[PDB]
């Protein structure tokens, strides 16, 4: 079945570096958006980035801009996110969600399928 | 940067009861606009796309509608299982993704 | 209770306004037919019943007005039989004839709004002529009860003669069936058709509207973009034009909606090379939306600016004036048909409304009567406004 | 001699003036009696001292009682309730042929 999986979480001192992942399964990466959503610890659901499979427009949030770089390999159908000069603020869980292109009612569902979520601590 | 604002920040409701969860943009949006529900300790499940459109492997109790710039979540019959938070959503387009406050249901 | 009377001012005050209502009316009618056939040639199905119903109008105002003189002194008739017949069978005519004229302009007018194609223009004429002589027909033949039954009644031993409705039974039936029809069949069918008509005209007026609207917010944006450049003053161009597409979409079977996918798919690409920081590209590629805004979504704005031109037509206000003046206008007369109707059956039994409604009935007839009189003040609105030509000459 | 009735409905006896018309071959509706309404009893010639109108408020009918029935008197009795004001209305009831 569809199915979002996470990795790549964990403890780093702030400043570092991370490099997260979202692995996909019953599903194809190309033709489907993944996004990655942030949830800060007490605080609600904030966009962070997307990547596409497709021709390949990128696009990150103006608070996390300059610092992230998300990237997917279709040969391994996961979508990674490489984080670096982590501040306080990116301490957070973070879901990856998959979001299908316009022509049609995939892109309508908007995140129709979400990950469990990896844990950030900085 | 269309800012989505939810009007109850929480809602406090018996089993059995009606309430309604109201979002606002700040542009307009058409009915691009997703309704989340959130429990503790888990990812968010869709409830509604499209602003009045039911999810597969949702109950019919959920409802959403719009008026504009408006948009409500409606559910009519509360269950031991609803309480948890109910988050908004404008999907417009892929960089243009916000998310509203939260509407923690208790 | 028995007692009672309000005699003193009604009177007097009924047959001079009922005088000016006849003059006024008959001139203004008059003027109508001249100019509807003259002026405006029989050319549109509009006309034709707009015609009808002025000559309706006129012999209304040429068959009552003996009811002037009837209530002018007490209400003695010192006419004939059949004078008494033609003068009260008028009323139920006039109703029932300028009723259904008024159904048959509205669903003209939603035939013409809503479905400019579906209805063709050749078989509409002679349609229309048809319909005219049905409608006529039934007015005729909806008044027979008062030309069978109304019957000149001398008033006991002295000379005082009245225009009475005579049923041949004390628990007879035909009061409560007249007196239904016209509320039932005289209004209330009617009503629901033209407001059905009306709401779906205005249905299609707000989807016409909202195609054009939101089209109008895709037309500014792209002017937007074409006069920026700064990377920046284009994405909100573009924001403002995505969610425009996406509305308009929404207005509407296949060919409509696929046209505006396509206009989305180019929007999108904007927005890809606006977030990469180009702005030739973006304000280039922005272009592309006036070619496929022909192929597809042109013809479908055309369909919705002529839609919503209609609206502006002098034939439109005038009908929808006309229509919502009949049915202010004989709404009182409904009304105290429906209370009479229940006094007969007993519903309701006091002594102190039966006083009222009795006394209610003449002025409902006399409001009634007022419609006629200013249908032709409507027409002056523009295009018609060449009658003053006419009078001049 | 004798008496005739007119069972009249609710609505008709409270407000309509009720009385007795007559009708022979050769002439048409003559007046002959009638009551209530909210005017006095109305006579006609011939009738005035003979006939007798009376009323029952409870029974719902008025009777004309008629005494001597001599002369030409014979013909169609039709009881008639007729409301002048406002819209004039005649209620003709079944008639009766007396000898
Ligand atoms: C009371 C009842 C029993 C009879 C009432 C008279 C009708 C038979 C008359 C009165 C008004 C007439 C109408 C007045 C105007 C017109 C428009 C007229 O259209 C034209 O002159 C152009 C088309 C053509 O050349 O026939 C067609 C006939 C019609 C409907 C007339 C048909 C005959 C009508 C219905
Ligand atoms: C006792 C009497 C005087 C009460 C009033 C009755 C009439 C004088 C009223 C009732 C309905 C009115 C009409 C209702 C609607 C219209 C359409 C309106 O034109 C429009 O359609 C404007 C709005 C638009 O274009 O969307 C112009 C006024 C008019 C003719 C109104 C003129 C005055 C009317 C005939």
């Amino acid at each position: 079945e569809v199915q979002l999986v996470e990795s790549g979480g964990g403890l780093v001192q702030p400043g570092g570096s991370l490099r997260l992942s979202c692995a996909a399964s019953g599903f194809n990466v190309v033709d489907f958006s993944l996004h990655w959503v942030r949830q800060a610890p007490g605080k609600g659901l904030e966009w962070v980035a997307y990547i596409s499979s497709s021709s390949g427009s990128t696009s990150y949030a103006d608070s996390v801009k300059g610092r992230f770089t998300i990237s997917a390999d279709t040969s391994k159908n996961t979508a990674y996110l490489q984080m670096n000069s982590l501040r306080a603020e990116d301490t957070a869980v973070y879901y990856c969600a998959r979001w299908g292109y316009w022509p049609g009612e995939p892109w309508w569902k908007a995140f129709d399928y979400w990950g469990q979520g990896t844990l950030v601590t900085v | 940067d269309i800012q989505m604002t939810q009007s109850p920040s929480s809602l406090s409701a018996s089993v059995g009861d009606r309430v309604t969860i109201t979002c606002r943009a700040s542009q307009s949006v058409s009915s691009a606009v997703a309704w989340y529900q959130q429990k503790p300790g888990k990812a968010p499940k869709l409830l509604i796309y499209s602003a009045s459109s039911l999810y597969s492997g949702v109950p019919s109790r959920f409802s959403g509608s719009r008026s504009g710039t408006d948009f409500t979540l409606t559910i009519s019959s509360l269950q031991p299982e609803d309480f948890a938070t109910y988050y908004c959503q404008q999907y417009l387009y892929y960089s243009l993704v916000t998310f509203g406050q939260g509407t923690k249901v208790e | 209770c028995p007692k009672a009377g309000r005699h003193n001012y009604i009177f007097v005050m009924i047959p001079t306004l009922y005088s000016i209502i006849f003059v006024v009316g008959i001139f203004g009618n008059s003027l109508v037919v001249i100019v509807i056939y003259f002026y405006m040639k029989l050319k549109t199905v509009a006309s034709v019943f707009l015609l009808n119903l002025a000559l309706a109008d006129l012999c209304f105002l040429l068959t009552l007005p003996l009811w002037a003189v009837y209530t002018a002194m007490e209400y003695r008739w010192p006419f004939g039989n059949y004078l008494c017949k033609i003068a009260s069978a008028s009323v139920s005519f006039n109703l029932y004839a300028s009723v259904f004229l008024l159904t048959c302009l509205s669903i003209d007018r939603y035939l013409a709004i809503v479905h400019p194609m579906k209805s063709r223009l050749r078989r509409t004429m002679l349609v229309a002529k048809v319909t005219c002589i049905i409608i006529w027909l039934l007015a005729g033949l909806a008044s027979l009860p008062a030309i069978i039954h109304r019957n000149v009644f001398f008033i006991e031993n002295t000379n005082i003669t009245v225009c009475a409705f005579h049923y041949e039974s004390q628990n007879s039936t035909l009061p409560i069936g007249l007196g239904l029809t016209k509320n039932i069949l005289g209004f209330l069918f009617p009503f629901l058709i033209i407001l059905t008509s009306y709401t779906l005209i205005w249905k299609a007026l707000k989807k016409a509207y909202d195609l054009e609207d939101n089209w109008e917010t895709l037309n500014d944006n792209l002017k937007v973009i074409e006069k920026a450049d700064n990377a920046a003053q284009v994405k909100d161009a573009l924001t403002k034009m995505r969610a425009a597409a996406l509305d308009a979409q929404k207005a509407t079977m296949k060919d409509f909606r696929h046209g505006f996918d396509i206009l989305v798919g180019q929007i999108d690409d904007a927005l890809k090379l606006a977030n990469e920081g180009k702005v030739k590209e973006a304000q280039a590629a922005a272009e592309q939306l006036k070619t496929t805004r022909n192929a597809y979504i042109q013809k479908y704005l055309e369909r919705a600016r002529s839609t919503l031109d209609k609206l502006n037509d002098d034939i439109f206000k005038i009908i929808m004036a006309i229509v919502l003046f009949f049915f202010f206008s004989w709404i009182p007369h409904q009304i105290f048909t429906f209370l009479d109707v229940l006094i007969q059956l007993g519903i309701i039994r006091d002594c102190r409304i039966a006083d009222i409604v009795d006394t209610a009935m003449p002025i409902t007839i006399c409001i009634a009567y007022f419609n006629n009189c200013l249908n032709p003040l409507f027409y002056g609105f523009l295009g018609k406004k060449f009658k003053r030509y006419f009078l001049q000459l």
